[PDB]
């Protein structure tokens, strides 16, 4: 049932590689490179505290560059980017953690659940799974991705203040760093912003100005990192990677004799992880691909999840990190790459070129040395609210705000809910707390659950407080 | 799987003085936060004992005397003020990955005063030789540090073959060592050289200590 | 109470297999995070891990040694236990039944060890020990005191237990620990008094062994 | 003659009384309080540093707050507030420098120079001065308050970095403020410019909104307040005002014996400070009451003169520094004050506040001690940035790095001029080009002759180059 | 070569008027940020500025002191003058003429003083000195060096000027200040030289005396 | 107008060692960027000279081991180290505004060894005696220190009346001070006795250095 795909983007597919000689390519290769990089890192690191190195930062590199690669290629969206994710490391600490208290090895109980994953994913793509996709609305994907950027620029803030305590304003004896640290990312973001704008806005004479405020966030983090440079007195936390790649394994175990029934129930595990990736990925290439954008072509569904959750498996057997496609990374891919609403330029080089890039950023260690992490804080900020855009939710949230002088598009949406959009919206705002306060928890992995319990469930008792016209506007 | 390596093999401390002990890893052991490094305590006779877990942390009930420290690959164990009874063999291991393995011990011992060995030797009982055998003993007794060479002297020619020595464990009352060598020849071979002499060379003097005797002669 | 016992069968043949089996209490096996296992000291040396199970029937072994050892548990018996196939020379060790610990910050260590067991591998035929007496040289310079001594060889297995006139000689004496050669043992002891007590009184070695169940007394005279 | 004007404003002043009761006043009170208050207390510094005590902070204090006053009631346009300028101290810098050199009692020399600006204004009043002001341009005014703005905001940056000089990023051992002075004033411009965006933008409702909008800097002020207050443990430059008032004078001398010949040619010195500030309080007064801004009642430039210059004298009589018209300060105390375009506010009680207000600051210490100078240099930015707003000159400079594809409200300008208009304005900075290295030198005091020499010279010799359609439209 | 010269009447009556002269060389009067003026030194006490006048004409007096004072100058012949009105014995002291300099800081300072000129305030009359020899004792057993001196009496008011050989013998010189007894002044001086020098070679003591107009040599002979 | 105290009043210091002098200022007399106080030195007899301006600023000429300090209302000179021709009075003086006020200045000393007064005494000129009156002179030359008893003696009965007393300033070369005791009797009294008699007492030794005539008599 998948071929439905393989035949819809082949033929595009040898377009796609002429498609992509642009600078705006260009400029949203070095943009996404960052995107996908200091979260790759910063994953990486924590993936290998939690286990004490037995799943550690150049396993992550690996994985993401190889299946970036394998998937920029193969993909039926190239525009997805796939990288690990906060659950994802939910997950692997968890399952550690029970290994070990429980004396299972690891790595190789992680491969089982990975021989789970292949499995899972053979029968739920040989067998229609993205079905049930097409009953995922839009009253879902916007609690989703409002929730996710959101909390994406929480903890962007959550990573500054940290700075901020590890060096707090004082006299004596560390010192001088956090403010430097805030104006740094504070600049970029304001830089990214303003080039944005410059892009849009009058001043300055066709490709000069539109290839300038197409490069804005490289030029930005290019600036900023000038700054840093010539501020030689003060330290700076700035991007680490690995000076070289260090650490088949046997479904057996290798230091044990690993236990059959656990190599068994691995199947429960295995389909929680299937379930994280399953409604991450798909919801992701709902958000990107939407009519909205003009990008209506060259897409599908079937292909990516067999791709991804199969590299998944693949990897798993390795001793590799497992990974899903990523919303944020994948909507400021897309936006990159967004001509404005205008057509989309649709790569399968962008993504190979940040993949590739990823991989060999061992060998570019020298220059990502002088990269300030505040600088991607910045950048990373901008993501967030650009990644705002497109979200009716966001769009209502404000129009509560916004005094109702002034309408929509819609005159139907606004004149027939004057306060009844408003509780809409609010009952959209009450499942967003639900959400975050589930997210909240270590029972936060229960998430893929609750978002489908909340929405689809809601979306039946919704026609109980408005009609088939009403509702039916909202999405 | 990580290697151990302990130093020094041996460490001889004063009473009341302070006894340091190292661990080097052949890798990291520790996280951002926490060192895996364990560190036991055997005394002779008895299984290995708890002293140390996560480098630094005291099992409870260990005295306050011992204090461990070090992170990455290097570890290093404190007792301070030694006691007497804390003569002992120290192990670390490691608890970053199975398998688990240790280092190879440290044993610590009180040190005393350079002192010679007293040294006797002994030709073959007539009992022995009765059934065709001739053991020759040296006994190198009470000297102190417990490294000591025992050289077998033929006729004036070093003999090494069919030597065996055994040490005694220091002695809890007065910290020195005994150690026994026991050269075995046929009673043919032993019958046919005539003099027999065992040289105890040691720290304590440049002149090595001989004992000596003719065979059948007196 | 945490308890831990470990039986062997004390000594074995070589190419033979070992099977050692470890009873504790105060504590059960059911308990996750608790582990039950073996390490080996050999004779005047350090530690080598062999094998531990947790629970899980999960079960960790000793590389190199893997092939070789096979580990499991009776939890119901408080009971677990470890084989060694094809077993050599090279076994001869003391076998420590451990139990490791799940750490608060991850990782094991080992909590609580039994007194041990120990076993023994060779294909040596008991033998008696030739007990030796051993007076001064003959003609020595006599000094202010005299080493006698006692030599005791040709003996297997440990142990031999050896006394100065029946332990009432007890200060003054060097026992030395034995020494295989050959699949079989040589052990000796010094002992000193003033020359003023002999050969005026008289010192007799004991030496008694089990594994032949002989006993011998050994008076010290001169030659 | 200059009855004209106390005909036209004396009506109107006891309904000027009645205006004033709006909030929007209020907060104009409050941002023009210490916008006023900032360059009395720096340049009473100065003032004080310069003449070694002999004409210091206190004193100016006074002047600045009774002429104030009284101005501010009698005026013919009690928008005007006066203060201290930069000219006046590079004068009394130069007297002072003179007048001990040859050993003249400095205060004394400065009353006589008093004397004579008595009489040369009386003369000038009653024989039609205003008449020459009527000659003055727009290409002058623009080029005039152009270079100002721009001096302004260059000034503001200047105190800032010379922060930064002061206590250099480094390690050990002075440390940690440089960075939150920065911080602080980005913060207050930041705040500032999104309350006014806030005020005109659609969010919020009604008076809610326009008062939130109109307290935008003092709301600013009071937020970065805060912070600075709650960062306790870094130290930031602020506001210092004296602890209380310290230090008629005798024509003939106090400490001479005053030479006579000197209390004759005191009248030249006299003459350059007449000149100066009679070029800066009409060219002001000019640009507050131009045809562009709804004001067009109630304003004359004979009662003006008269009333500054003589106060001038008089304080120059009793050891007070003479004041002309602030032009930064004055044109933001319009726009305060204004409404949008709207009609202004006129009032006799926002300036009567801002002077008493100043007047009392002495009292004020406690509260302004915790008002750091960062966040002050905050809306030293905005003022500067805002005082840009009105000058066609500045819209031109921009112009010209627009695309020509834009067009202005007057098709006329851009279409005679595709690169003429670009020429004009071409003029106009190399104009300013001049006067910004004339007023570079301590050769500055010449300048309000150059001004001229410039302008209307320039204003005969372009007739040379468009004609009277082409330039006519240009002002 | 920057000179300042003051001459004053010596001496003067109380309540009458005393004027002060001050003649420069090596600088104009007419220069920007120069003035000159007078400082007093009462005798044994510190200095009071008077007054200074710049070519401005503008003149700062000393307060107090103000009303009784009044400066003047003539640029074209280099000099600057100063009357003090009604002077009374409280106004007997040195005068110094200093020229002050405008600092590159702004402020001033005293640059080059004259030698000063001393002023007595007293109704007593003016008196010449009588001059005395003298020479050792008659019959001393003379040592290695001879002490000779010179004795000042009855004279006023202050000053008086006195040197050996008029400079030409500076070395080994003790002149010992004034004191008063009686509206007369006492004064002497010690010198020594080698006995090998004297009576060998003459030596002269030079006495002069302003206000008496009295210039006195008096050679030192044996007696 | 401002006031100007400097302490101490009188300094006495060792050769070679720091002389260090204050001045106070009534209010400030400084701006953000200069310090407007002058330092003079007059040796006696001399008009002052300009060591110091702008509170630290040598005057040309002026030596180096002059140099000045300070800020505000307090002030600073430092002579280091300190020679013999450096003895003089030191004044500050203030440039804040009109008047000009000096501070009373301060007598810098050296401190010497104790040195023996060389006493000489002179019975009157004939020339002074010719005329009626009679002094009798007596120099007590280069002794230290400064403080020292002059005694006339009479016929063995000390004099006090018409005596007067004079001190050379601290000589700049060798630190010594020099006096002149002047003992002016009428011609007919000198006549009337005998034996005249000049004793300095002085901290140098116990014994009074002491040198005597007899009228008419040699
Ligand atoms: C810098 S790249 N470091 C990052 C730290 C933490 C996060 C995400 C935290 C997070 C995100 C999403 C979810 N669940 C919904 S899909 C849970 C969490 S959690 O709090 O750790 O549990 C990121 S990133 O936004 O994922 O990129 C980066
Ligand atoms: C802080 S509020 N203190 C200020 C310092 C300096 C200035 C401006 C300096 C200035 C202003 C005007 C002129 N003449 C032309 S109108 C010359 C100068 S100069 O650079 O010193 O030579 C200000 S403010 O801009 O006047 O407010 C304030």
């Amino acid at each position: 049932g998948l071929v439905r795909d393989i035949r819809r983007r082949y033929p595009y597919y040898l377009s796609d590689i002429t498609d992509a000689f642009s600078p705006q390519v260009l400029a949203a290769v070095i943009f996404i490179y960052f995107a996908a990089l200091s979260p790759a890192i910063t994953f990486g690191g924590l993936l290998g505290e939690k286990t004490r190195n037995q799943m550690g930062v150049s396993e992550l590199l690996i994985s993401t560059a190889v299946q970036g690669i394998l998937f920029a290629l193969l993909g039926a969206q190239p525009l997805l980017v796939v990288g690990f994710s906060g659950p994802l490391l939910v997950f692997e600490e968890a399952f550690f953690s029970f290994c070990e208290t429980n004396g299972l090895e690891y790595i190789v109980g992680r491969v089982w659940i990975g021989f789970w994953l292949i499995l899972l994913v053979v029968l739920v793509v040989a067998f229609e799974g993205s079905f049930l996709v097409r009953f995922i609305s839009r009253y879902t994907q916007e609690i989703f991705s409002f929730l996710i950027s959101l909390i994406f620029i929480y903890e962007t803030f959550s990573k500054l203040i940290k700075i901020f305590q590890d060096h707090p304003l004082q006299k004596t004896y560390l010192p001088n760093t956090a403010l430097l640290s805030l104006v740094l990312m504070a600049g970029t973001f304001f830089f990214a912003m303003m080039l944005r704008k410059f892009k849009n806005s009058s001043y300055f004479p066709g490709k000069l100005r539109r290839v300038i405020g197409d490069f804005g966030v490289p030029i930005s983090i290019l600036i900023m990192v000038l700054v840093d440079f010539f501020i030689q007195d003060t330290y700076t936390q700035k991007l680490s990677v690995p000076d070289g790649f260090k650490v088949v394994i046997h479904p057996l175990g290798l230091r044990s004799e690993f236990p059959i029934w656990m190599m068994f129930a691995s199947a429960l595990p295995a389909l929680l992880v299937f379930i994280l990736i399953f409604l991450e990925s798909q919801i992701t290439t709902l958000i990107v691909s939407k009519p909205e954008r003009k990008m209506v072509k060259g897409s599908g569904f079937h292909l990516d999840l067999l791709l991804v959750v199969g590299m998944g498996g693949v990897a798993a057997l390795f001793g590799m990190p497992w990974l899903s496609a990523t919303t944020v990374r994948s909507v400021t891919h897309a936006n990159a790459l967004t001509v404005m609403i205008q057509e989309v330029k649709e790569q399968r080089i962008s993504g190979l070129l940040v993949a590739v890039l990823v991989g060999l950023s061992i060998l570019m260690e020298p220059i990502l040395s002088r990269i300030p992490l505040a600088v991607l804080f910045g950048i990373f900020l901008y993501m967030g609210v650009t990644s705002l855009s497109g979200i009716q939710l966001f769009d209502r949230i404000l129009l509560l705000f916004k005094p109702p002088k002034y309408h929509p598009d819609v005159p139907y949406v606004k004149r027939v809910k004057t306060w009844r959009m408003h509780l809409f919206t609010g009952i959209q705002i009450i499942c967003l707390a639900v959400l975050w306060v589930v997210k909240s928890t270590p029972a936060s992995l229960a998430l893929p659950f609750v978002l489908i319990l909340t929405v689809p469930l809601r979306r039946v008792l919704l026609p109980l407080i408005f009609r088939n016209v009403e509702l039916q506007c909202l999405d | 799987d990580i290697v151990m390596t302990q130093s020094p093999a041996s460490l001889a401390v004063s009473l009341g003085q302070r006894a340091t002990i190292s661990c080097r890893a052949s890798q990291s052991v520790s996280t951002s936060s926490y060192s895996y490094m364990n560190w036991y305590q055997q005394k002779p006779g008895q299984p290995p004992k708890l002293l140390i877990k996560y480098a630094s942390n005291l099992e409870s009930g260990v005295p306050a005397r011992f204090s461990g420290s070090g992170s990455g690959t290097d570890f290093t164990l404190n007792i301070h003020p030694l006691e007497e009874e804390d003569t002992a063999t120290y192990y670390c291991q490691h608890s970053w990955e199975i398998p688990w393995t240790f280092g190879g011990g440290t044993k610590v011992e009180i040190k005393r005063a350079d002192a010679a060995p007293t040294v006797s030797i002994f030709p073959p009982s007539s009992e022995q030789l009765t059934s065709g055998g001739a053991s020759v003993v040296c006994f190198l007794n009470n000297f102190y540090p417990k490294d000591i060479n025992v050289k077998w002297k033929i006729d004036g020619s070093e003999r090494q073959n069919g030597v065996l020595n055994s040490w005694t464990d220091q002695d809890s009352k007065d910290s020195t060592y005994s150690m026994s060598s026991t050269l075995t020849l046929t009673k043919d071979e032993y019958e046919r050289h005539n003099s027999y002499t065992c040289e105890a060379t040691h720290k304590t003097s440049t002149s090595p200590i001989v004992k000596s005797f003719n065979r059948n002669e007196c | 109470e945490v308890k831990l016992q470990e039986s062997g069968p004390g000594k074995l043949q070589p190419s033979q297999t070992l099977s050692l089996t470890c009873s504790f209490s105060g504590f059960s096996l059911t308990t996750s995070g608790i582990g039950v296992g073996w390490i080996r000291q050999p004779s005047g040396k350090g530690l080598e891990w062999l094998a531990h199970i947790w629970w899980s029937a999960s079960k960790y072994y000793n590389t190199a040694l893997k092939s070789r050892l096979t580990i499991s548990k009776d939890t119901s018996n408080n009971q677990v236990f470890l084989k060694i196939a094809s077993v050599d020379t090279a076994d001869t060790a003391t076998y420590y039944c451990a139990r490791a610990y799940y750490g608060n910050y991850g990782g094991y260590y080992f909590d609580y060890w039994g007194q041990g067991t120990t076993l023994t591998v060779s294909s040596a035929k008991t033998t008696a020990p030739s007990v030796y007496p051993l007076a001064p040289v003959c003609g020595d310079t006599t000094g202010s005191s005299v080493t006698l001594g006692c030599l005791v060889k040709g003996y297997f297995p440990e142990p031999v237990t050896l006394t100065w006139n029946s332990g009432s000689l007890s200060s003054g004496v060097h026992t030395f620990p034995a020494v295989l050669q050959s699949d079989l043992y040589t052990l000796s002891s010094s002992v000193t008094v003033t020359s003023s007590t002999w050969p005026s009184q008289s010192i007799t070695c004991n030496v008694a062994h089990p594994a032949s169940s002989t006993k011998v007394d050994k008076k010290i005279e001169p030659r």
